[PDB]
């Protein structure tokens, strides 16, 4: 009953057979911003369908010596079809998030995957004195990996991780996992070029090992954001 | 004992004691029965 | 859902239980929620009324505590010889939360945090031992401290004219009196300050990131009123913060390797357990060794 | 109250105070641009709305900018005034000022126009510090381009003098009052001496 | 009390004080497709003040040579904003349009203008068999001029334009022309980059005249989708 | 018309505008009026709920604020053999708002002013470092600050008989104790105090311009009670003026060049750009250039 | 707190929140319509 699940969003659906339930981040369902909380007086944009759909990213590899991909929101979703239009051709955005992670192997793999959205995951550096820069924060559509997921690559750490909104991928148990994300920032909009609200994390906590026939497991992304809405409409930044 | 004219300088308010845990242990859309099979 | 909670649970007797179908000690990590075993149903539990109070962990009561965030000591004398960095008769301070760890560590446990600034200022003084290797006595001094917005124009000099303070908010205090106590109010754009900022606060590549100036309360200009003595003291000034009307939002793991710089959140580690990098708990033999072991 | 729009050094005094438009022979042609930030240096900080914002260190609401023409009678003319919200370059074209938000203005009995720049931002407030790059300063961009031409006879002068005004409308407010840097001193004023005799 | 007009749509404004009135193509009004006339039963996107707003083309010159001027709607807006971009990500477009011709001059000048929109203007050519090709239909942005607008370019009479919906820009009355024009087709919707609704033309009847110093007086073209509807989301075309 | 303003105010969705004869965009300078052209005409809005209070930018608020306005230093010391222009152990100050610029601007921004002015005397003590080359400590002496109306009889020495004070309000005062604190009321013989006064306030025509003495406050006349000690000091007398109970009239165009004396509104301006004569903004390359455009 | 005899002694009143800024904005005898033509 609770194993199987279909997300139907715009012109996109997606059916998983082996799901375990789904997070909804601290309780909460994405939402419009409403009047009482609204602070830019012009009339927003709101594409609905034209926006609020499953975005498929590039796969990865689940390796043995992996230690975990990341991909920050809205950055790896500002250059794909009308919601990159839209963040490009507006100076504000918001919107939240619906996150479907799919891994798949055989009955003799084993294997777990921490599935964790993280709000502001400021990244630290590893031995300097030198904050991160621009271009090892915003990796776009192809994302980053963990340097140390041990400590989350901020200095914390990974087994206190279950804080924040997550799931697990165990393979004997499941092959998908799903998150739905809120709006989560200090201020009602933001330019969705210079922050980003929520970082997906998928680490893998315990290694993919079987004794069959080695197979490619890859790991797919689908986010589909929700509610999305922007203002200041101008020349396109790109 | 609090004699200024802005709101924000009272001291401070230690009488909330209003919790809701299951936002950060059970966020999930369905919610479980004791005893029942989860999955 | 929420409920007013004031003391913890009490505990229900309980029974044999030999229920087909009921496994209440089974769960499903995967689904990201936290187990919902309880221990009527584990083991046999008797009646218990729990009295113990909840409200020492009150997240008020947690963070309302005047902690250290500001040290300065410097040289009260005759400056006309003195070099260009030293703090002749006065020193300016961006206020931040990041120079002091045990305050920082708590403050990050949060995402979001929105509250007030009880701010406390503590001098002390000393006679300067090198020129004046005698010691005379302490002098009552007069201390200003102004509060200038982040990026204003702070004065130059002790005797400088934009000290006057025709609109910003300054402070006069002795030195025989008590610390100098004031409320700054929550200040920032937004609605929270952001205790953490995945991003770049700037329209341009060359920003720096995690650092949001929106969350930076102010500057600190600390002088001394009077004219230099005949003789040197070194005057340390101690700023204490203390948040009131406290809301917190996202609650994060706590930080476990030390702090590098109050700028990011740059690691290194410790050289070997604990809080190293490949180890944040002390080592023990093996997963069979019991590291405290009774023994009779 | 007047913009300073023409800041240049070859504006003396009141000239600042106008900008000079002519005939031309290329079209969509840009004419001028007013900068953003009410709390920096520019053609909008001599100004009453300036001038008191700059006495506080956080500000909102929309601004209102009215453009009078000061052309003779039979000066005909349509412009074209486009505010650009943040995050890319001042545009340069016709173009691109025009997907932003603009008025087009046409000459006539009615001689003053009036572009709105709405309270646009992702914060409550914007706040002041010394980089005019920050995401929580920049307020955008003001372009004037000319929409047909400046048409006038032969008996009429060639050259048309706009004036340009500011204000601030009744959703705009302040925060966070600090000491005005538009005033200073390094030294006693004379006759403050005189005072104490 | 009618020579003054104010359009505001999305967040454009155009304020005009010579205008003469304006036509409303055959007495109609731009409006959504409703649920009896539709046939694409997808969800479609509504992106309205992104959308719906004034695009200003590139101004032409009025000379003593001129023919007159002929822009084609939707291909003239195909590449221009978010219109553009949901153009290209979208198989059927459907909206009607706003049209503002502009053109100003001194009281000594002399010359007048029929600005007509001409409903499915299918071009013919002069003194050949050939029918024209895609180069010489579809211009963009720019438009084309007219070969023989004595003739329409099409065998037919200018005299007997009027029939079209249309204003006039007489130097000596008015400064600029209105037209408002709804969707104008056999079918509900249609693919955009093949297939042109409507056709503006500005023809100078009267030549520009005068006795002044001469100064170039341009004709200024904005157009603003009204009631912009998108179906068949899909990758871009461009 | 008159209304009661707590908040800036919401703003109302608006619609698509094509009607004829309506040009809300349209206005006429020439009338004098400021342009009522609201942001629902001028574009498509939504509808926002304004909660930004307005309570900052009262003028009360913008005004009560302590300002310096005096600060003298005098020799506290044996002043025998010390010359007529020195002040012997004593002085003598016109209270006027017009010698710091910072407050100065600040009230000129207004054409009339009435309010009651709450008064701050704060003092320090240095050891002069002629005479006396080391530091004994620094003596906690007794102050007396006499209010004397303008023209009347000041004291001419440090112990002068006319200190016996018999009517005028005097206040003593130790440096040990905090600043003193008095308030004097609004004391003007009109109903406001002129800032800008056009005109002379004489009968013949050797009067001062923009002078007029009922404007003025009065007299401070502050001494050291105590007789002089064997060493000499120096003492620092600040004064600070709050104004409170304010009301104001006609608003001014704010002070651009700076000051040159407190008796006029005499101008000379910077040499070069911003806030010189001939420009009061600094220059930019062109009106085609954007000082600050954003490249990347 | 004020325990003193004369009323000027008293704190600062911040509670007057009366506006009229058409005085300053709209000095004319003919009061405009939104919309309609001023002139």
């Amino acid at each position: 009953s609770d194993r199987v699940l279909q997300l139907k969003l715009g012109n996109s659906a997606i059916v998983t057979q082996e799901a375990a339930n789904y997070c909804c981040a601290y309780g909460e369902w994405p939402n419009y911003l409403p009047d009482h909380e609204a602070v830019a007086i012009d009339k927003p944009t709101q594409p609905e369908t034209a926006t609020d759909r499953f975005y498929t990213l590039k796969s990865v590899k689940w390796e043995t010596g992996s230690t975990g991909w990341w991909w920050k929101l809205p950055d790896a979703l500002n250059n794909i079809g009308m919601f990159g239009q839209n963040v490009q051709h507006h100076y504000l955005y918001r919107s939240g998030f619906l996150i479907h992670v799919q891994c798949n192997a055989t009955k003799f793999h084993q294997g777990a995957l921490l599935v964790v959205a993280i709000p502001e995951h400021q990244r630290g550096a590893h031995n300097t004195n030198t904050s991160p820069g621009f271009d090892d924060i915003m990796k776009g559509e192809e994302g980053g990996t963990f340097n140390h997921p041990y400590v989350l690559d901020d200095g914390t750490s990974l087994a206190c991780a279950t804080i924040f909104p997550h799931q697990w991928i165990n393979l004997r148990t499941n092959n998908s996992a799903t998150i739905v994300l809120p709006w989560m920032n200090a201020a009602p909009m933001d330019f969705p070029l210079r922050h980003n609200q929520w970082t997906l994390a998928i680490i893998p906590v315990v290694p993919l090992g079987t004794r069959t026939t080695s197979s490619m497991v890859p790991i797919t992304v689908s986010i589909a954001p929700m509610c999305c809405e922007f203002n200041g409409l101008r020349h396109a930044i790109t | 004992i609090n004699f200024y004219k802005d709101s924000y300088a009272a001291s401070a308010s230690k009488q909330d004691f209003s919790q809701d845990p299951s936002k950060f242990t059970e966020p999930v859309v369905e919610g479980l029965k004791a005893g029942a099979p989860v999955l | 859902i929420e409920s007013i909670i004031k003391t913890a649970t009490d505990t229900v007797k309980s029974e044999i239980n030999a229920e087909l179908g009921v496994v209440p000690s089974l769960n499903a990590v995967e689904t990201g929620a936290t187990s919902n075993t309880e221990p009527e149903e584990a083991i046999q539990t008797r009646t218990v009324i729990n009295q113990h109070g909840v409200s020492e962990t009150l997240v008020e009561n947690f963070l309302s505590r005047a902690a250290l965030v500001s040290k300065r000591s410097f040289e009260y004398k005759d400056h006309t010889s003195s070099t260009a960095r030293a703090d002749k008769n006065f020193f300016k301070w961006t206020i931040n939360t990041r120079s002091f760890v045990q305050l920082r560590r708590k403050l990050e446990l949060f995402t979001y945090l929105r509250f007030d600034a009880e701010i406390t200022i503590l001098t002390t003084v000393a006679v300067n031992g090198s020129g004046n290797n005698t010691y005379v006595g302490l002098p009552d001094l007069t201390l200003q401290a102004m509060f200038v917005p982040t990026g204003a124009l702070t004065p130059e000099k002790q005797d400088s004219f934009h000290w006057q303070s025709g609109s910003n908010a300054s402070v006069f205090f002795k030195i025989s009196d008590p610390p100098a106590r004031i409320t700054i109010p929550f200040m920032c754009i937004n609605s929270a300050y952001s205790v953490f900022y995945d991003g770049f606060a700037g329209f341009e590549k060359n920003g720096l990131y995690g650092i949001n100036p929106a969350d930076t309360i102010g500057n600190l200009c600390v002088r001394i009123v009077n004219e230099h003595q005949p003789v040197g003291f070194t005057v340390t000034v101690r700023v204490y913060m203390k948040p009131k009307h406290i809301k917190a939002w996202a609650p994060r793991p706590p930080r476990t390797l030390p702090y590098m710089s109050i700028a990011n959140a740059n690691y290194k580690g410790k050289e070997r357990a604990p809080n190293a990098l490949s180890a944040i708990i002390g080592n023990r033999d093996s997963v069979k060794t019991m590291p405290h072991n009774i023994v009779n | 109250s007047m913009m300073e729009i023409n800041n240049t050094e070859s504006a003396v005094g009141m000239e600042r105070l106008k900008v000079d438009i002519s005939a031309l022979t290329d079209v969509d042609q840009l004419l001028f641009n007013i900068p953003l930030d009410i709390q920096l240096d520019g053609p909008l900080r001599n100004t009453l709305v300036g001038n008191i914002s700059r006495y506080y260190t956080h500000w909102s609401g929309s601004l209102e900018m009215t453009f009078m023409f000061c052309g003779s009678f039979m000066a005909a003319g349509k412009l074209i005034l486009c505010y650009t919200p943040p995050g890319g370059s001042c545009p340069t074209t016709r173009e691109t000022a025009m997907l932003g938000t603009h008025i087009v203005w046409d000459f006539g009995l009615q001689s003053s126009v009036t572009l709105i720049i709405p309270w646009i931002s992702g914060s409550h407030y914007r706040m002041f510090n010394n980089d005019a790059k920050s995401t929580n300063a920049n307020v955008g961009y003001v372009t004037c381009f000319m929409q047909t031409n400046l048409i006038v006879p032969s008996e009429s002068s060639d050259t048309c003098s706009l004036i340009g005004f500011i204000a601030a409308k009744d959703d705009f407010s302040l925060r966070l009052m600090r000491d005005s840097p538009d005033i200073g001193q390094l030294d006693h004023l004379h006759a403050a001496e005189a005072a104490y005799q």
